[PDB]
């Protein structure tokens, strides 16, 4: 009775340990890897000022890709960009075209293999 | 079968030759500075076709020495 | 190390123990605030890493067997060996050897001074770093 | 236990009469173990155990669906179709239970796609078990609702197959019927697109 | 024809129907560049904003005079207005002058844009500086490369870039000014 | 997963609710279904022994028994929740040697004491009364 | 034989017997004389015979 | 059932019901050793997984009604 | 809890002692072996706080290996009974003395 | 976890503010100057306030 209380502290105060051990794990890996973005977001630069930037065209054929994580406790990065999946999906597909969805990172392949299966390869 | 240049005539896309020229430069640097070379060469994914919706392949690549040089 | 107390504290402790002795308690609490990063593989600012194996490797310095008791002089060269920096950074799979080696290689004269003046002057611990350099330990 | 029960055992329905009786049973500091609900709990055929954390969301009346029982949830006396929305309903409220500490320490975020629908499922249903009550009209302003028994098993059959999962969590919250959901969902979107709706001005009104 | 206007402002009208309000607009890639091709500027005068890129490094955002950059049909230099160009490179060496100075990367191949607003941008995949390359490793390699030639040609694609590449590698050091 | 054996005390133990009387009224009413079937001597005489609950319970408990036809083979004690407290004592104890007859005669027989958590507490009304001295939760020792 | 009171959660989950013995348990403030209460409302002018 | 024991085990049940409730025993606490790690969802190499269907169609066979015993 | 994992008898390997358990009475490779089952067996309950909220995957091979050798410990502290075997149906088996030291 | 460096304009005056009012809260006490040297500081009410 009185020690089924005492343990489950036990078990909510070294989770706070666990949790503020794994959040500065995240800022010391979002820390090194920020400078590594700051260098890949320039040779995106001269291909959008030499080929535009056209979301709205017409095709037959898609290629979704969804950048999602790898492992899960990111909570609400790999759910939020599939709402803006099929957000973004379902506004360019209406003329009856193919598409195929890939996703990146497997918090992807158990996120848009139930929402998109059809076509998802 | 096609035409292009050499590369595209032989299968090989633009990204593998490019890859093949990127990493055979990175061969020849000064071991402080080739130090850094096969940091940015390895490739290590793994990937699955999905031809139903409802279950996966296979093919996982633990390459550390670049992008394959050989045929594909 | 945490939840022991003692109210008189280092006013009646061995002076070449309380030198040596008031960083190891330090060493030892910055080592329970980092004590969950050590069971993670993603490291963290190799300053709480180089809290987590020195402090790892002090709590080792504590591990003592039944039935034999130290003496005092023994005891401070031993946390001298392991608060200024001698550590085991060797490869820690020779644990056997290196642990003991310390007391048993180091000269005796070292602890006679220790034991008559009751303190590390700065005349010994001049031998003592000149001792713990020449740990031979050869069959490892 | 014996004075209650030489007390409780004269409440009887005899062969010459019935008494329906309802009586309320205090527990003492919130504690349900204490020695005088506990004596009375093996003395009814219903009871309706009222939580003061189903109080504090808003939900009232304040009924805990997962300890409150009857003798007459029987598929044998009320028919299969009642008991087994009932049994559905407390399924998706356990397992909504058994989610309270992964919720409050992770989020929704870590869920599965097929827990979270159990999540917002039995968010739905126990602000639907929520009932405005025509005595309570009075210091609460809403009028109250007599909900029918067929209406409130079809409308719980709604809930549970995935009806009304286009509707809003709040939607549900103090109405009457499966009705007046979605007449509730109306209004929760006729009110934000009302803040575009016209600039009220006040004229002329001084002479008149 | 221009009868169908694709575009990052026009792609939110449809995405303000079947998209739910629920969600802000998805950015866009265009949204993140200040500098365009189109919109003329960035000389005023005889120096010219010269980007050069590779996926890991920003070696170069400033202004140049002189860009002298190895196409594939041989050497180029690029003065403060040159003609718009999409210039594929071969393995060569890339040089940069603002002035009296000189620095001189070898790249890898990689393509280089001229901009009709005068802006520049060379693309490559791995720009070495010359005095990171040790010249005992390329005629090792290259003696490597134009010895053993498999008929797969797959492969004599590969051996062909090996050549190109590790002689042009070779000319770069023995050209020492 | 939980066998019973022919001689065996096995416990029922739950919260309210949960099904223990529901358990132990199956039990009773196979032995109906067993007793038809078996030559003679294999036949289990249930008793059931309802202490403290109430007297209504006890007759919704009858009329599935008679209903059923289990209660040919069914004894039923129950000192229920108005009856005294040295009722509900001796209750457990009366309907065990009501279903000793059959176990010393050659028989087999099934005993259920239903709230024997109500037992203990008719039991400490007693010994409270009888101004022995209380120990844990009051109880007697 | 079912007693129906109108209420949602009493009606669905815990469905009242029309002669039975029912208890609302409560912890001071948490409602259970508004629910005797709209019981009387709901019940006592349906029914046929006597309230006490 | 992980709390439901019985001191007579085998001796004491149906001899046809020993040899198909031994793999149901057993078969349970393989679903309940991983009904703890159901919260990531990873399910990795189709056993921590495979054990989810099967376990769940054996409490599913375990539930019946009341006042019909088989 | 150790029961209801299914091992057999359901000793806790940590709570229980002995005043045997000594160098000076058993002998040091007797009593190291001992001592590094506990080891083993007391990291793998200082770890399971954070497998069940990561889920043994990063832990980097020095402590997936002392999982994978604690778990086999906990099986091999298991043993069938020969009284137990009228009701587990396995027959029962003495180990001795020399065939647990070497085999832990 | 991020850094001195890249706190805000707003964020690091305060930081430099915080750190001596909390030097300022420190005091020599006259009591104590018998084995520490410095002798010790009665500060007034109205001398603490608008040193603050
Ligand atoms: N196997 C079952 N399937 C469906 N319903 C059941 C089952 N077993 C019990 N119930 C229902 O659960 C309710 C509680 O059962 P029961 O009265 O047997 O438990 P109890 O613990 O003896 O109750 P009390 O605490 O009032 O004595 C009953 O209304 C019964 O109809
Ligand atoms: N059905 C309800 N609707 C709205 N408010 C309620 C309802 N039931 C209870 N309350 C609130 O809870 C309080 C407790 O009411 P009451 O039943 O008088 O207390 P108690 O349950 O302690 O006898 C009331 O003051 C009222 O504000
Ligand atoms: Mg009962
Ligand atoms: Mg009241």
């Amino acid at each position: 009775s009185n020690q089924a209380v005492k343990q489950r502290i036990r078990a909510i105060k070294n989770i706070g340990k666990i949790t503020k051990a794994m959040k500065m794990v995240a800022a010391s890996k979002m820390k090194n890897a920020q400078i590594a973005v700051e260098q890949s977001r320039g040779l995106v630069d001269p291909f959008v000022r030499l080929f535009g930037d056209f979301p709205a065209v017409n095709s037959n054929k898609s290629v979704v890709v969804a950048v999602t994580s790898d492992k899960g406790l990111c909570g609400g990065l790999n759910s939020n960009i599939t709402k803006y999946t099929r957000a973004t999906l379902a506004t360019t597909e209406s003329e009856g075209k193919d598409v195929v969805v890939v996703s990146i990172g497997d918090k992807g392949r158990s996120q848009l293999t139930r929402i998109e299966s059809q076509r998802y390869q | 079968a096609p035409s292009g240049p050499f590369y595209r005539v032989a299968g090989m896309s633009y990204l593998r030759y490019s890859n093949i020229c990127a990493d055979l430069l990175r061969n020849v640097l000064k071991e402080p500075f080739k130090a850094k070379a096969q940091a940015r060469q390895a490739i290590h994914f793994r990937q699955a076709p999905y031809v139903d919706g409802k279950a996966g392949a296979s093919k996982v690549y633990e390459l550390e020495n670049g992008i394959p040089k050989t045929a594909n | 190390v945490g939840l022991s107390v003692s109210r008189v504290g280092s006013a009646a402790q061995f002076p070449g123990m309380k030198q040596v002795a008031g960083t190891l308690k330090l060493e030892l609490a910055q080592y329970r605030e980092v004590a969950a990063f050590a069971q993670f593989g993603s490291d963290l600012d190799a300053a709480t890493q180089y809290v987590l194996e020195r402090g790892a490797r002090l709590t080792e310095m504590l591990k003592q067997k039944q039935f034999a008791p130290i003496p005092i002089e023994r005891q401070t060269v031993a946390v001298y060996a392991a608060t200024k920096g001698f550590l085991d950074k060797v490869r820690v799979q020779d644990i056997v050897a290196a642990e003991e080696a310390v007391i048993s290689q180091v000269n005796p004269a070292v602890f006679k001074i220790l034991k008559a003046n009751g303190k590390i002057t700065p005349a010994l611990d001049a031998h003592l770093k000149a001792e713990l350099r020449k740990v031979k330990l050869p069959g490892a | 236990a014996t004075d209650l029960g030489g007390l409780q055992e004269r409440i009887t329905t005899t062969t010459k009469g019935s008494i329906t009786s309802v009586q309320a049973v205090y527990v003492p500091a919130d504690d349900l173990t204490d020695p005088a609900p506990a004596t009375t709990f093996a003395h009814l055929d219903a009871t309706t155990v009222l939580s003061r954390s189903i109080a504090e969301l808003g939900i009232y009346p304040a009924v805990d669906p997962l300890d409150s029982t009857s003798r007459m949830l029987n598929p044998n006396v009320i028919g299969a179709e009642h008991y087994n929305v009932a049994r559905g309903v407390q399924k998706v409220l356990q397992d909504y239970k058994n989610l309270q500490d992964i919720i409050a320490i992770l989020g929704m975020d870590e869920l599965s796609e097929e827990d979270k629908l159990t999540v917002a499922r039995a968010r739905k249903i126990q602000r639907f078990l929520s009932q405005p009550f025509q005595v309570a009209e009075v210091f609460t302003g809403t009028p109250g609702k007599y909900v029918d028994l067929a209406d409130t098993i079809s409308g719980f059959q709604g809930v549970l197959t995935g009806k009304y999962d286009d509707l809003p969590e709040m939607a549900f919250y103090m109405v009457g019927d499966i009705k007046e959901v979605k007449e509730k969902a109306d209004k929760m979107a006729k009110d934000i697109a009302s803040r575009k709706e016209a600039d009220n001005k006040k004229v002329s009104e001084e002479l008149k | 024809e221009a009868a169908a206007p694709a575009g990052p402002k026009e792609f939110t009208e449809v995405w303000n129907k079947k998209a739910p309000s629920t969600l802000i607009v998805p950015e866009f890639p265009s949204n993140y560049t200040a500098v365009k091709a189109v919109g003329e500027g960035q000389v005023h005068g005889d120096a010219f904003p010269v980007n050069f890129y590779t996926p890991h490094s920003i070696l170069s955002q400033a202004q140049k005079d002189t860009v002298v950059l190895p196409g594939v049909d041989g050497y180029f230099g690029v003065k403060a207005s040159h003609v718009p160009t999409i210039a594929q490179l071969k393995p060569g060496v890339v040089e940069l002058h603002s002035g009296a100075e000189s620095e001189k990367f070898f790249v890898s191949g990689g393509f280089a844009f001229v901009h009709p607003n005068g802006v520049t941008d060379i693309c490559v995949l791995e720009a070495a500086t010359l005095d990171q390359v040790d010249p005992a490793a390329v005629k090792s390699a290259l003696a490597a490369a134009s010895a053993a030639q498999p008929t797969d040609e797959f492969e004599q694609a590969a051996n062909r870039a090996a050549i190109e590449l590790y002689s042009a590698l070779e000319s770069a050091v023995e050209a020492k000014a | 997963l939980v066998p019973i054996g022919r001689g065996q005390r096995e416990l029922i133990i739950g919260d309210r609710q949960t099904g223990k009387t529901a358990v132990a009224i199956d039990a009773i009413i196979h032995q109906k279904n067993c007793n038809e079937q078996v030559p003679k001597a294999q036949r289990v005489y249930c008793v059931y022994v309802a202490v403290g609950q109430k007297r209504s319970t006890v007759a919704q408990l009858v009329k599935l028994f008679t209903q059923t036809g289990a209660m040919r083979y069914t004894i039923m004690v129950s000192a229920t929740a108005s009856d005294a407290a040295p009722l509900q004592f001796l209750a457990p104890y009366s309907g065990c040697a009501m279903a000793e007859y059959f176990r010393d005669t050659g028989k087999h027989g099934l005993i259920i004491y239903d709230d024997l958590s109500k037992q203990s507490v008719a039991y400490r009304q007693m010994s409270l009364l009888l101004r022995r001295p209380p120990g844990r939760e009051a109880f007697p020792g | 034989e079912i007693l129906v009171t109108g209420i949602k959660v009493v009606d669905l989950l815990a469905p009242y017997q029309r002669g039975g013995k029912i208890g609302l348990f409560g912890g001071a403030g948490v409602g259970k004389t508004v629910l005797i209460m709209e019981l009387i409302n709901n019940v006592a002018k349906a029914h046929g015979g006597f309230s006490v």
